[PDB]
């Protein structure tokens, strides 16, 4: 799956502005543009706080974590038909992309991607940790 | 027993019972004595001088305070104390926990076993609400059957 | 690697957290990262180095303030009319009120007093002069320099002392009893015997004439001829002024017991053969274990060969020593609890039987040596049951203690909760239903009908010791007895006139209230036993979380999910036990105080008249004692409690601020940082100055921790300010 | 009473012992 | 407002409130304070005197003030108050 | 494979809820490398609310 | 940074996924379950640790399992 | 403010006698609770201002305390039916 790249000439919702917006982190560790394909005008809920007019074609939204992408996100994909996509973006210009990371969304599954993270055992057959005493090792990661 | 008088000889006993009705004749001089609320404090004094005479009367201790002091060791003066009402207290304490406990094996082979909790079957209630007179012949009677407690296989126990 | 360099978890933390738990993950040595067996065991070495030199060090600055700024001549002169001076005050906020208010005991300016019986153990001791009281500062400096000495070369990789020294068990406890236990309460009964007996007896003996004044008129003739009697032959009279050369004897152990009749405490001579005794058995006892040459025990095989061979211990003790010797937290968890069942039977015989010289006659000073080890007791014996809850996650191995006594607690865990849960419940129903039941007999004009309980066990116990007022007459009060005629002749003269005077705290006259009180104790310690219990046993999971040993000790909560696991952790059933040692030990010391305060200034009968009933304890004890408390200072002036005016107020301040981070939870206080950092990142002149630590709040452990912190601090400052001047300003 | 000079004594002797303490928090550190 | 070509300017990296006058005072005013404030320069330097000066100006007033200066160095001035039981 | 359906079965499995409780099977799947096919039905939920839950064969026996 | 780990007790009901705000878990093929998926974490540095997804579990005991572990910018949740 | 209470006793003095309104039953010593409020009458003094509340209405007998009770329970019942 080829990933979608950033246009950066597709404009903003119509919002009057809020405080809930870009703060420093934006400046200095990263921040967060989400970029959806819309039907028509209309007005959503803002994860910042407040309302805004999408507009009738693409559009294009700041934000500073990654709990408010997908906040958006699930809100204009159950009261929207709408497929979305975000981004991560840093102070030096790179834009890494982030979800879906197949294009297709994590509720879905894929046969690109691949179990990371899986224990092929339950919770009861984790080990005790009086056996694993001063080891970078601990009881789930093995 | 225990460095204490009994309440009938005692005199700090019948200092409380001086003063308790003397607290209660002074407030019965600001009334009338035929009137309705100096009967109810004339009522207060007989039912303070049968409290006293009622404690005299049954070989309660009194201390150094005037005031009546229970034996529970199980002394053979002492028995209405603690021994006599613990073993009425135990069979009515009994009577509720076995009546409770014999309602819940009744309404746990049911078909809907948590309706019958919230909504508690008076006819199957009030049926075991009188087996429950006698309950210590059904506790250790099933003590000695094996019914009354559950084997660990079958006890929902958290790991270790 | 930034701060906290032992954690690089922490160090890469960018909030506010990474400083604040680095300070608490900092003696948490195992769970620091790359970190072996031998650091941590010689780590735990130089930090138990470092202990010993703060306490060296503490003392020498308690020694060198009474030497310097205290009146401790003065007091030697007379110890029942001067105040003892702790130490001087310069504070550049006191007015001239305060100036001329703090200045007691005969200073040349604001002095506290001191309320911690320094100078009563001094005085009994031997140490008379402020130059002898310099010496021993001086003395304990070098100590603690040579322990700073000893825990800088332990960590000299020269000689760093390997994990099999650590865990030389049988050599730890063979050179502990032989030495720490017995050749230190032998040196004591060499001290008590050459110094403090002849300073009892007004013979001035130091270093410089300890080779010449012989302690007996014949030394070491009879003991090593075998007639030790000679040694308790010519005892102290009752005639005998402390201190003083006139009416004293010569016999330096004696076994007189009871009590000094001027002092109303202890005897030197008994404290000395008392010493003598906790001296030989305890080298006796030190050449038990094996280390070296052949003789001895191995406790390995010890604990294996005690198994039941019925099976209802299962394995029984086999796999508990390694378990022992490997866990730091289980031999931690043993230590504290043993130390806190001997701090409560310190606080409960220094009352009872003072030992020390003038301390039965300083009120307030008794009342804080008393709640002073009995809060130290209830943080140490929690600290053991909380040290049980982390062996049982980081250190319990099930595969090798298998069907042993340790594992069979796990097996049956639930009923050791619901049985310690019933007993709280019943000493809480009777306790609560019989103070209710008592209040409302009080209230309605009725005080006849309480139900008012003699306790007759522990009088009967009392009349076993030999109280002839309840008149039980079994043993030891009866003279049929052959107890009381194997004790006539030995110790009982002393005893007996000790415990049947109604003037000292020996054995008291206890009553309903004192049995109403004894099941509000046991309520407590059911209860604190109940939560910590159940704290240890559910340490490594529960039916609500099976994992909680694989989320560590200390972990906040699980999630909203499965109904709601707040709480859930070890560390927070720890967290809820403080608040119930908390309640536990301010129950234990009302009633002593209370109990006390009614016996000192004679009126007993306010106690067991009001005592029995709560509006007595809120009344007659917490509103009446603080009468001259609140008086400290006033609009028309001040006295000389304001300092324990203004601590009383400030433990309501600080108690009070733990609700605030005990109700109030994190998320609101995130999102008002969260604002507070907008306000800060967009105020001109301001915004100017960055954070490096990005502002959070305090996390969910971290909350629970400063709102029980501040709920101790609140409540230790609220009682000592109360304590100590609710006895200090009505002395009596 | 102590003397003035006996202070002085009493404050090197804790200055070294401040100097040892120094020593083993630099050594707990490595 | 994203841009791709500009990144401090769609991000917030904005001076609010700056300005870009190189200077407004004058040659007399501004030699007169680089002389004056050359020694209060380096933080470590500056770190050093003001902790060995400042524990040196508080031991100074500390122990040479008055009684009518402080109320510490004063002492007592009346007869000491006698507690409860002769002590 | 399983034991049967519908029948009663003891769970074995130590961080179940239904440790030592008496379940009802409801479906067994024979599908080849299915960890846990045997579906126990009960009748007590969990602090999660449900009464349904997946065990291998090995961690039940039959009662 | 949280570790996030997923046991082969999952059925592939994949309301861990959905109930992700941070989008960390990911359903991948799997052929222990009916539904022939099991749910995985390849980003779960970006994981705050709510446990959404182990309070949507239904699987006694839980198949998703989050460890609080180092918490760093991601973790805390914070936008300055 | 009709059977158990001394509204025509307050009412004929109101400085010395107390507003009371509530009468406890001689049953457990709880009737040391029905104090001396004045006015040859036992009870609770209560502090909820009724007494002074009718003297506003003008209420002076404890017949029209009967008839405002019973017709409160009269629009009582109106609601509920309503
Ligand atoms: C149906 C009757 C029944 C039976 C026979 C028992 C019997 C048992 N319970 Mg109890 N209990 C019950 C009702 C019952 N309970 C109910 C209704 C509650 C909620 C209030 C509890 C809450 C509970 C706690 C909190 C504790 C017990 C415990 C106990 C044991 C000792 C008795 C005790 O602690 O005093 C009784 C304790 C009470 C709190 C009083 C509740 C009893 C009510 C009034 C009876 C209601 C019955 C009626 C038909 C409805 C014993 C196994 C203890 C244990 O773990 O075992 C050792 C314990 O810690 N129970
Ligand atoms: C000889 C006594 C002794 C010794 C050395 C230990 C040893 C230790 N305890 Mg323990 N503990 C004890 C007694 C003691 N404790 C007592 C007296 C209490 C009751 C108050 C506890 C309660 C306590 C808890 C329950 C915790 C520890 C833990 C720890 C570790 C230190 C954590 C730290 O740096 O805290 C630094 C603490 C502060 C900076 C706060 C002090 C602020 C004051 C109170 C104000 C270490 C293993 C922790 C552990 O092992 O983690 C798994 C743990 O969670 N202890
Ligand atoms: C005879 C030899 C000897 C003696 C004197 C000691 C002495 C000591 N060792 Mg040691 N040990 C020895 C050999 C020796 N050991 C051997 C051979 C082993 C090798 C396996 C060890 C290995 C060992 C370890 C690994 C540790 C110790 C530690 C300690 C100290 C115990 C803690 C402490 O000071 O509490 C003092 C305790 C007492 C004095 C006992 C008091 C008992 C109760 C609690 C009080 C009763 C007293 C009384 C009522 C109070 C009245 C006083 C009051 C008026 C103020 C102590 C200095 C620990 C330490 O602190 O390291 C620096 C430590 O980490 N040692
Ligand atoms: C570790 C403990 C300790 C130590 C260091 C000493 C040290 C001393 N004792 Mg001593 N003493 C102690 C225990 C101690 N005592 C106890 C246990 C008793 C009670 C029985 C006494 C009672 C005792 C007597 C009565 C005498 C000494 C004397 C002596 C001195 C020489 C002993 C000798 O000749 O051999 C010396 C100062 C002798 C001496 O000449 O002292 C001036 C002397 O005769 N001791
Ligand atoms: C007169 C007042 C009275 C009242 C109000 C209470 C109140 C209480 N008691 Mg108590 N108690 C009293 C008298 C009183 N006690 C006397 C005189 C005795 C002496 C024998 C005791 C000894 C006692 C026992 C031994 C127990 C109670 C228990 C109970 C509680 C629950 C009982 C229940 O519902 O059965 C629940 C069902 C049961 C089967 C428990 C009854 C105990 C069986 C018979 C054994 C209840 C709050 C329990 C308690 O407080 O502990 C938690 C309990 O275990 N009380
Ligand atoms: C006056 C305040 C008070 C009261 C009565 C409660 C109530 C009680 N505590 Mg405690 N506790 C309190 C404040 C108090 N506590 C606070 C401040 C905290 C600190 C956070 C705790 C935290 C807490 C924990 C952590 C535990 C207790 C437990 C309990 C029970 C103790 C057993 C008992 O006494 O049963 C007798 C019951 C009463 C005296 C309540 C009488 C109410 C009557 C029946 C109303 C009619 C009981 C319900 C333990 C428990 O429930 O296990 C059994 C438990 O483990 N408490
Ligand atoms: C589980 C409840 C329990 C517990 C923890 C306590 C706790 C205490 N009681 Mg006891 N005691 C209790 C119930 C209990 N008691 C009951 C039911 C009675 C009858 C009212 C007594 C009557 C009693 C007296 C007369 C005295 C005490 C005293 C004491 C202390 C010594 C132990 C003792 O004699 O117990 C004996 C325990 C029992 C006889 C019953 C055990 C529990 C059963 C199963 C219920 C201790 C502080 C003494 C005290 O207060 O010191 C000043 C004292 O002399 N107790
Ligand atoms: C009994 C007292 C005691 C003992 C023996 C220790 C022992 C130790 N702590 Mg310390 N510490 C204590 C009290 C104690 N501390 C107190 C008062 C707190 C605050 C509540 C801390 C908080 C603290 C921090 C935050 C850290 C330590 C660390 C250390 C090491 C010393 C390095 C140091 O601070 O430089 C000594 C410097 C001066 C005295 C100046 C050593 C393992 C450091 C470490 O690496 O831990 C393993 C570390 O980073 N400590
Ligand atoms: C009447 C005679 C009663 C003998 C019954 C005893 C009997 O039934 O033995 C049962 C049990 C012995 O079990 P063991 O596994 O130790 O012994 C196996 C037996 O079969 C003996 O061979 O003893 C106890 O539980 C001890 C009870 C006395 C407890 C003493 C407590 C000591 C407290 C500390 C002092
Ligand atoms: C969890 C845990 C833990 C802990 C625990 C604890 C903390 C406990 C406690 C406990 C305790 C803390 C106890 C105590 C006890 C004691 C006792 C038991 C005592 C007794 C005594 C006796 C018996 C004696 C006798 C006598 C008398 C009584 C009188 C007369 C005299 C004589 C001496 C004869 C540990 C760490 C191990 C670890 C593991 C887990
Ligand atoms: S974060 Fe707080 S409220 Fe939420 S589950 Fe944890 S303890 Fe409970
Ligand atoms: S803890 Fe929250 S963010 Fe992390 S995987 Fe679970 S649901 Fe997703
Ligand atoms: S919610 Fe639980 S059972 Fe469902 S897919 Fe996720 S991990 Fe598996």
């Amino acid at each position: 799956f080829t990933p979608p790249t950033l246009n950066a000439d597709t404009p903003a919702p119509i919002f009057g502005g809020s405080t809930g917006g870009l703060l420093r982190k934006a400046q200095v560790e990263e921040f967060y543009v989400i970029t959806w394909e819309s039907p028509k005008e209309q007005i959503f809920e803002m994860p910042t706080g407040g309302a805004a007019i999408m507009r009738s074609g693409p559009n294009l939204l700041k934000l500073a974590r990654k709990e408010q992408c997908l906040a958006l996100g699930a809100r204009l994909r159950t009261k929207f038909k709408i497929q979305y996509q975000f981004y991560r973006v840093f102070p030096n210009g790179e834009v890494q992309y982030l979800h879906p990371k197949d294009g297709v969304y994590p509720e879905k599954v894929n046969a690109g991607r691949t179990a990371v993270g899986v224990n092929n055992r339950s919770i009861g057959q984790n080990a005790n940790p009086a056996e694993l005493k001063f080891a970078h090792k601990q009881a789930y990661d093995l | 027993v225990a460095g204490l008088t009994p309440c009938k000889e005692s005199k700090g006993f019948a200092k409380r019972q001086k003063q308790e009705i003397k607290k209660l004749e002074g407030r019965l001089k600001l009334y009338a004595p035929d009137s309705a609320p100096a009967l109810a404090i004339n009522a207060t004094i007989e039912k303070t001088k049968r409290r006293f005479e009622f404690y005299g009367n049954q070989g309660l201790l009194c201390g150094t305070d005037g005031l009546p002091h229970l034996i529970v060791d199980g002394d053979q003066a002492h028995l209405g104390e603690f021994v006599y009402p613990g073993l009425v207290f135990l069979y009515i304490a009994g009577w509720i926990g076995w009546v409770g406990r014999a309602y819940l094996i009744d309404v746990r082979t049911s078909k809907k076993p948590t309706e019958k909790e919230i909504i508690i079957d008076v006819p199957l209630a009030l049926r075991i609400m009188s087996k429950g007179l006698t309950w210590p012949v059904a506790a250790i009677g099933e003590l000695r059957s094996g019914k009354l407690v559950e084997k660990s296989s079958n006890i929902t126990v958290s790991p270790r | 690697s930034r701060f906290p360099k032992f954690s690089r978890g922490l160090s890469q933390d960018p909030t506010t957290r990474r400083i604040w738990f680095g300070i608490a993950t900092a003696h948490d040595f195992e769970s620091h990262d790359d970190m072996t067996e031998e650091r941590l065991y010689q780590k735990i070495f130089a930090s138990h180095f470092g202990q010993l030199a703060i306490i060296f060090l503490w003392t020498s600055g308690n020694l060198f303030h009474v030497a310097w700024q205290g009146n401790f001549e003065a007091w030697g002169q007379d110890p029942l009319h001067v105040r003892p001076i702790a130490h001087a005050i310069w504070d550049p906020h006191f007015g001239q009120p305060a100036v001329e208010a703090f200045t007691r005991g005969g200073a040349s300016g604001p002095v506290n007093i001191a309320y911690s019986g320094v100078y009563q153990w001094w005085y009994t001791i031997g140490l008379r002069t402020n130059q002898d009281l310099y010496g021993g500062s001086i003395f304990l400096l070098f100590v603690s320099a040579l322990f700073l000495i000893a825990g800088w070369l332990h960590l000299q990789p020269k000689w760093k002392p390997s994990v099999s020294w650590f865990k030389n068990a049988e050599s730890r406890l063979n050179h502990h009893l032989s030495g720490l236990f017995g050749v230190s309460s032998l040196a004591w009964t060499g001290h008590l015997v050459h110094v403090a007996i002849p300073e009892s007896r007004g013979e001035h003996v130091r270093w410089n004439n300890l080779l010449t004044a012989l302690p007996h008129p014949q030394g070491l003739g009879p003991f090593f001829a075998g007639q030790w009697n000679v040694y308790a032959q010519n005892p102290d009279s009752n005639s005998h002024l402390f201190g003083t050369s006139e009416g004293a004897g010569t016999a330096i152990l004696t076994f007189l017991g009871g009590f000094h009749p001027q002092t109303q405490s202890l005897w030197l001579t008994d404290m000395a053969h008392h010493h003598l005794a906790i001296a030989v058995i305890f080298i006796i006892a030190g050449h038990m274990y094996r280390t070296n040459f052949g003789i001895g025990h191995s406790m390995k095989e010890i604990l294996e060969a005690h198994t039941p061979p019925g099976g209802r211990l299962g394995r029984g003790h086999k796999g508990l020593y390694d378990t022992i010797n490997n866990s730091l937290h289980f031999q931690l968890g043993l230590a504290l609890a043993s130390l806190g069942v001997i701090t409560s039977l310190v606080a409960q015989h220094m009352y009872s039987l003072p030992p020390y010289a003038f301390l039965a006659q300083d009120f307030t000073t008794q009342a804080a040596l008393y709640t002073h080890h009995q809060y130290i007791a209830g943080f140490i014996m929690t600290g053991a049951f909380a040290h049980g809850a982390i062996f049982f996650i980081r250190d319990y191995n099930p595969e090798q203690n298998k069907d042993n006594v340790l594992a069979r607690m796990l097996e049956h865990k639930e009923a050791i909760i619901s049985h310690l849960s019933w007993a709280s419940l019943f000493l809480g129903f009777h306790t609560l239903g019989l103070y209710v039941h008592n209040d409302v007999m009080l209230a309605f004009g009725t005080p006849e009908k309480q139900i008012l309980i003699e306790p007759v066990f522990a009088q009967w116990i009392q009349s076993a010791h030999g109280k002839a007022l309840y008149g039980f007459d079994v043993l030891l009060s009866s003279a049929d007895s052959p107890a009381f005629n194997a004790g006539q002749t030995l110790w009982l003269p002393g005893w007996l006139d000790a415990i049947n005077n109604n003037s000292n705290s020996l054995f008291l006259t206890i009553g309903p209230g004192d049995f109403l009180v004894h099941h509000a104790i046991a309520l407590g310690l059911h209860t604190t036993t109940l939560i910590l219990v159940k704290g240890a046993l559910d340490a490594r999971g529960s039916k609500l979380m099976p994992d909680k040993k694989e989320f560590g000790y200390s972990f906040p909560c699980d999630g909203p999910g499965r109904g709601g696991t707040c709480d859930i952790s070890a560390w927070d059933a720890f967290y809820l036990a403080v608040f119930w040692m908390l309640n536990t030990i301010g129950w234990v010391t009302f009633y002593w105080h209370w109990k006390h305060i009614t016996l000192w200034q004679g009126n007993v009968a306010q106690f067991n008249e009001s005592s029995t009933y709560l509006m007595g304890w809120l009344r007659d004890y917490l509103w009446l004692n603080s009468s001259q408390l609140i008086n400290g200072y006033n609009p028309f002036g001040m006295n000389s409690l304001s300092v324990w005016a203004w601590m009383f107020l400030f433990g309501h301040l600080v108690w009070a601020t733990g609700f605030m981070f005990l109700i109030s939870w994190r998320g609101y206080w995130q999102e008002l940082i969260e604002t507070l950092a907008w306000a800060h990142e967009r105020t001109p002149l301001a915004n100017l100055v960055r954070w490096k630590d990005k502002p959070v709040a305090l996390s969910i452990v971290q909350a629970r921790l400063v709102g029980l912190a501040h709920f101790s601090v609140g409540y230790i400052f609220t009682y000592a300010a109360f304590l100590i001047a609710s006895t200090s300003g009505k002395f009596g | 009473s102590i003397s003035d000079s006996q202070i002085i004594v009493a404050l090197v002797s804790a200055f070294i012992t401040g100097i040892l303490a120094l020593r083993l928090g630099k050594s707990l550190y490595q | 407002y994203f841009d791709l070509g500009e990144i401090d300017n769609t991000t917030g990296n904005w001076d609010l409130y700056g300005n870009d006058d190189p200077n407004r005072y004058n040659g007399f005013q501004n030699k007169f304070f680089e002389t004056f404030a050359g020694a209060f320069t380096k933080r470590g330097l500056l770190l050093k005197f003001l902790v060995l000066g400042g524990a040196t100006t508080i031991g100074y007033l500390g122990s040479t003030s008055s009684g009518d200066l402080l109320a510490i160095k004063n002492g007592p001035k009346q007869a000491p108050i006698m507690g409860p039981r002769g002590r | 494979i399983g034991p049967k359906r519908g029948s009663i079965v003891k769970v074995l499995r130590r961080e179940s809820y239904w440790f030592n409780d008496t379940g009802k099977v409801v479906a067994v799947d024979q599908a080849p490398g299915v960890r846990y096919p045997v579906v126990v039905r009960f009748d007590k939920v969990n602090y999660a609310g449900v009464s349904t839950n997946n065990y291998s064969p090995d961690e039940l026996e039959q009662s | 940074a949280h570790s996030v780990k997923i046991y082969d007790t999952c059925i592939g009901c994949t309301q861990c996924v959905r109930a992700c705000p941070t989008d960390v878990l990911e359903m991948v093929p799997w052929d222990g379950c009916k539904a022939s998926q099991i749910a995985s974490a390849p980003r779960t540095e970006d994981c705050v640790g709510c446990k959404r997804c182990e309070s949507a579990c239904p699987t006694d005991f839980l198949s998703v399992r989050v460890y609080l572990g180092a918490e760093t910018t991601r973790s805390m949740g914070l936008a300055y | 403010g009709a059977r158990f209470s001394n509204y025509e006793a307050w009412l004929s003095d109101p400085t010395h006698i107390k507003p009371s309104a509530q009468v406890v039953w001689p049953i457990v010593g709880q009737k040391i609770l029905n104090g001396d409020v004045g006015g040859g009458f036992q009870g609770i003094q209560i502090t909820s201002g009724f007494f002074q509340l009718w003297r506003a209405s003008g209420i002076t007998s404890e017949l029209q305390l009967y008839t405002t009770a019973i017709g409160g329970l009269i629009f009582a019942a109106l609601m509920l039916f309503a």
